[PDB]
């Protein structure tokens, strides 16, 4: 604080071993990739003044945000796809699965929002949701476009329900693959 | 942020900015913990206040701050606009199936 | 203990009639989002660790019986018209199966818990 | 940097009228506004310093109005030994002055 | 084993309030057995109105009694309270079992199923009154 350049000079003793027991420490869920140890000299108003650094690097663990988010996520968009074997007549059944995958989908972003702070950028998890919900929204959509247009033709509706059935699971798994290789 | 002295009016001591007072207050370029809001700038004034013990210098510095929308619109707006269209979708179900628009 | 009454629960659907195609579909999915929110509960008192633990082995297969109750249900009701008289023997005999498997899969985790 | 524009560029009039001066800042001065008076032939002398403390030695005629960015100088019952020039400048930053206010008669 | 010390003592007797917890926890496990037993005199052919009502019901109950066991601190042994969340909950899982009985002898013998109704719609609220009495007799007074 109070010695400049002029009066103190710091370093590392034993460079490579100043620093010790970084590798006993644990965290719940973080790993220390490695540690770096700088020596420098920082010019405020007042003069220049020594300066060391010990940096760590840490990386998170996936495992737990995986199990807890990402499979309750893909399950519920499961669901919104079993709604679709049932048939054209049941509107209230899969209005009803259709709307209450919706809420569950939303109770777990909830959960997930309480842990962290608020912040103005996106998030690859809140990518990951935001998607998700696109699906089930358009699902729901196409459900109600099916409702519709069975009226005008029913044929037409039984075969754009088998044509959805068929290809959601695709775009999903496309889009789910993307992202990962984007995120990784 | 206003600071002055404790017990010594201004017939005994008064305050002044070191610099010109537009350099006399400087944020560190690489420090700003802010997490929903943007640090414009800053403005230094100063004056005098009254009290009952007498009468004080004050230093007055005004950060001006901005607050960012980016987390409001993904956690509220864009839930609402979508609860309203999903609202809307009632409108074109058919009429017989009651339960689904209840 | 709710964990295992939830799981209970979730064969009542299996009684009702299959015609109660709503009942059987509500109920399934109330049961879900149950089973989701008792999972959030249960978690939070424990510090974050990665490594899986014997109380996420109790949450996760007893969300994967209601999952695997609902998704059985939904296959039936959409084989009933391919072939009725398979969706009645498939009821039926999830009815005698599942409870085999759940008591006995019970029964092993408590023991080989118990051994260590 | 910083312009400051007094208004008007002139004005006069018979001794004991009110006369008031207007100096505007382009952007925000906080009270660190100067008022001068430069006799002909003669260095100039500060009258108002800080937005509005009067300098010592000053009569009570002058007073300074402050504010962010309008300040004013205004003479209460001019008298006829008052027939100098008026710069208003700005130190809340590298300092500038206005263009000079001309009193006559 | 540093010798004999003089000990002064005090004690100060405390006794809870209950209104608090009456307002919380009971009065809702109360009302959702209620309804529980309100479900019976629906008709029987209305099989998705007495199936939610069971289901929710049901959760209902789970979800107070996760919250009524957060408020005392953590315990091996078992409370007051969660006895009578216990009960309740036995209740309701009761009527729901009932009616699936009645559904299941449906369309098989319609006779066996009204009178298995009304016996329990006679029986349910007797004994839950007897057994909400016999508890707060026991506890209120000791
Ligand atoms: C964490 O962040 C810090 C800060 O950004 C990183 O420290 C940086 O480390 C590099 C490599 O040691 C430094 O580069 C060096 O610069 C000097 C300047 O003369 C040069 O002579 C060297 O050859 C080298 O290139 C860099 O200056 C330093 N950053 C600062 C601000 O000092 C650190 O590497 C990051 N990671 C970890 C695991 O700590
Ligand atoms: C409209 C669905 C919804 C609901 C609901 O059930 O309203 C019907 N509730 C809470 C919600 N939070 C969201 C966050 C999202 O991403 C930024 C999002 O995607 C655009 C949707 C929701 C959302
Ligand atoms: C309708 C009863 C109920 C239920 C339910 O689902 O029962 C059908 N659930 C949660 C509840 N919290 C309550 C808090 C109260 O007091 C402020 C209260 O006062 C009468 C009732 C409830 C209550």
């Amino acid at each position: 604080y109070g010695y400049t350049t002029d009066d103190i000079e710091f370093y590392w003793r034993g460079d490579d071993n100043a620093v010790t027991g970084v590798t006993k420490i644990e965290l719940p869920q973080f790993s220390i990739v490695d540690y770096k140890l700088i020596t420098k000299k920082v010019v405020f108003s007042t003069g220049s003044y020594p300066r060391l650094s010990l940096s760590f690097k840490l990386k998170r663990n996936i495992g737990y945000f995986i199990l807890q988010t990402y499979m309750p996520s893909i399950l519920i968009t499961i669901l919104s796809w079993v709604s679709f074997w049932i048939n054209y007549d049941a509107s209230a059944a899969r209005v009803a699965l259709g709307i209450t995958t919706v809420l569950t989908m939303t109770t777990i972003n909830t959960h997930l929002r309480e842990t962290l702070p608020k912040i103005p950028y996106v998030k690859a998890i809140d990518m990951y949701l935001m998607g998700c919900f696109v699906f089930v929204f358009m699902a729901l959509l196409e459900y109600a476009l099916v409702n519709y247009i069975f009226f005008s033709q029913p044929a037409r509706a039984a075969a754009i329900d088998r044509w959805s059935r068929i290809f959601f699971p695709v775009v999903f798994s496309f889009f789910n693959i993307v992202y990962w290789l984007y995120y990784v | 942020l206003k600071f002055g002295s404790y017990a010594y009016t201004r017939a005994e001591v008064v305050y002044e900015w070191t610099r010109e007072p537009a350099r006399s207050v400087v944020v560190a370029e690489d420090g700003s913990r802010l997490n929903q809001y943007d640090l414009l700038g800053q403005t230094v004034d100063s004056g005098i206040v009254q009290s009952s013990t007498g009468e004080y210098v004050v230093m007055t510095t005004h950060f001006h701050l901005k607050r960012k929308i980016g987390y409001f619109v993904i956690q509220t707006y864009l839930p609402c606009i979508m609860t309203v269209i999903l609202s809307q979708v009632s409108f074109w179900l058919n009429r017989e199936s009651v339960p689904a628009r209840t | 203990i709710p964990c295992t009454l939830i799981v209970v629960l979730s064969w009542v659907s299996f009684w009702i009639n299959k015609d109660a195609v709503p009942a059987r579909t509500s109920l399934g999915i109330t049961t879900v989002l149950t089973m989701t929110t008792l999972s959030t509960i249960a978690r939070k008192s424990l510090p974050k660790v990665s490594y899986v633990t014997a109380m996420d082995l109790f949450v996760s297969v007893c969300f994967i019986f209601v999952f695997s109750a609902l998704v059985e249900y939904g296959t039936l009701h959409y084989f009933v018209s391919s072939q009725p008289a398979r969706a009645a023997k498939m009821d039926s005999y999830a009815r005698i199966f599942f409870p085999t498997a759940f008591c006995l899969f019970n029964l092993v985790y408590w023991v080989s818990y118990l051994y260590l | 940097n910083i312009v400051m524009t007094q208004s008007p560029k002139s004005m006069s009039m018979s001794v004991g009228e009110r006369v008031t001066l207007s100096c505007k800042a382009s952007e925000y001065v906080g009270t660190y506004v100067s008022w001068y008076q430069q006799k002909p032939e003669q260095s100039p002398k500060l009258l108002i310093y800080g937005a509005s403390n009067r300098y010592t030695g000053v009569p009570d005629r002058f007073t300074g109005s402050g504010s962010a960015t309008d300040f004013t100088l205004t003479i209460g019952s001019v008298q006829a030994e008052d027939l100098a020039d008026y710069h208003c400048g700005q130190s809340y930053s590298y300092p500038t002055f206005g263009a000079g206010t001309k009193l006559e008669l | 084993s540093t010798g004999e010390y003089v000990v002064m003592t005090t004690h100060f007797h405390l006794k809870r309030k209950i209104g608090y917890f009456v307002i919380q926890t009971y009065l809702p496990c109360i009302m959702t057995v209620i309804l529980s037993q309100v479900s019976f005199w629906l008709n029987r052919e209305s099989v998705p109105a007495r199936t939610v009502f069971g289901v929710t019901t049901v959760l209902t109950m789970t979800t107070l009694s996760i919250s009524a066991r957060n408020s005392l601190p953590k315990v091996a042994y078992a409370t007051a309270m969660d006895w009578f969340i216990a009960v309740c909950y036995a209740f309701v899982f009761s009527a729901l079992i009932e009616f699936a009985t009645v559904n299941y002898f449906t369309k098989s013998q319609p006779a066996r199923a009204a009178k298995i109704d009304r016996l329990s719609r006679i029986a349910f609220p007797l004994l839950f009154g007897i057994f909400n009495l016999v508890y707060w007799a026991t506890y209120l007074n000791r």
